[PDB]
């Protein structure tokens, strides 16, 4: 490709699908760097909790 | 009166208005004098129809019709000659005297002089689009109705406006499904489904400083005739400029 | 070559000279795509005029 100053290019990069089958995507969400921590409440709704993790 | 007839001239905006009168020797005279002619022992009659032309102006001249005008003779038949018409600038509305002429051959092979010519008023009975805010007009240069397979093909769009700020305008394809009786509730989701699935723009967000060649390629196949995804916008007072023109057959 | 929106590329042409025995750079100087006019003196000294024809 080239994109010279200014000029976008709208790279089209074709990858399949994924199977919920045989990834499970409810696994532990958002997984800490370190572990530990003070573990306080995550003051969020169990349905939300659930959007975040696919989201991510 | 035997040979019953009407004017129709059909408007199109691709500078045409065709003229094709209809013909049919209808009922009322048949119903008298095909019983003379069944007492004469006749039931096919042969009106030979075979001078026929028409008339523009004071200039009394024969327009050349789309159709061809052979020897028309049989019996209770119905023609109607397509002409081209050239489609005035304004409302000049040319009048026009309709001549024709059928030597009636009846029965024992009697020819009878008549004819239908006489005149009157050829009255049709009746790319751009503006803008909502500034002296902007959008045409597409390339013809709105064009070929191409699923592959990749050039588009060229006309902005013209008023110099008083003659820039910062965006456009963008929105491929998204506008989210919206259940035929139709499923009909409206299959039209925004094929919208905002069919062609996509390869270089969205383009400022455009007059000239500019948008770029597409279309995945999925079809008519997408008034393919309304693409929406410019003017960045100061926003408002939703919409681009409903244009058209792509893509077999 | 390629110039994308602002970058200046100094193309370098070779020719050769031109050899003062063969040309004559003294002819007619500046002529005029159409004959005739006023004819109106030059009001330029004649050394001016020199190498004005040279420089053209």
């Amino acid at each position: 490709y080239h994109v010279e100053a200014s000029h976008t290019s709208r790279i089209i990069v074709p990858i399949k699908k994924i199977d919920y089958k045989k990834y499970n995507f409810e696994n532990t969400p958002i997984p800490r760097i370190f572990p530990g921590r003070q573990f306080i409440q995550s003051g969020l709704n169990e349905e939300q909790t659930i959007e975040m993790r696919q989201k991510f | 009166l035997l040979n019953m007839r009407l004017r129709n001239i059909s408007l199109k905006s691709e500078h045409c208005i065709l003229s094709s009168l209809d013909f049919q020797t209808s009922k009322a005279s048949e119903q008298l004098t095909k019983k003379f002619i069944y007492p004469q022992e006749h039931n096919s009659f042969l009106k030979l129809n075979f001078q026929e032309i028409s008339y523009k102006l004071i200039d009394g001249t024969s327009q050349i019709e789309l159709d061809p005008i052979c020897p028309l003779k049989v019996p209770l038949t119905a023609f109607s000659y397509d002409s081209i018409s050239a489609t005035f600038k304004l409302v000049l509305l040319p009048k026009s005297t309709q001549p024709h002429r059928v030597k009636i051959t009846l029965a024992y092979e009697l020819e009878l002089h008549p004819n239908l010519k006489l005149p009157v008023r050829t009255s049709w009975e009746t790319s751009l689009v503006n803008s909502k805010l500034s002296n902007v007009k959008f045409k597409f240069i390339n013809s709105n109705i064009k070929v191409i397979k699923g592959e990749k093909f050039t588009m060229r769009l006309q902005i013209i406006n008023s110099s008083s700020s003659p820039l910062d305008l965006v456009v963008y394809y929105n491929n998204t499904i506008n989210p919206i009786t259940l035929e139709n509730q499923y009909q409206l989701h299959n039209k925004y489904r094929k919208i905002a699935e069919g062609i996509i723009l390869l270089s969205n967000d383009y400022k455009i400083p007059y000239f500019a060649d948008l770029r597409f390629i279309g995945i999925m196949s079809g008519y997408y005739g008034t393919l309304s995804g693409l929406k410019v916008l003017d960045l100061n007072t926003n408002e939703l400029i919409e681009v409903g023109n244009g058209a792509s057959v893509l077999i």
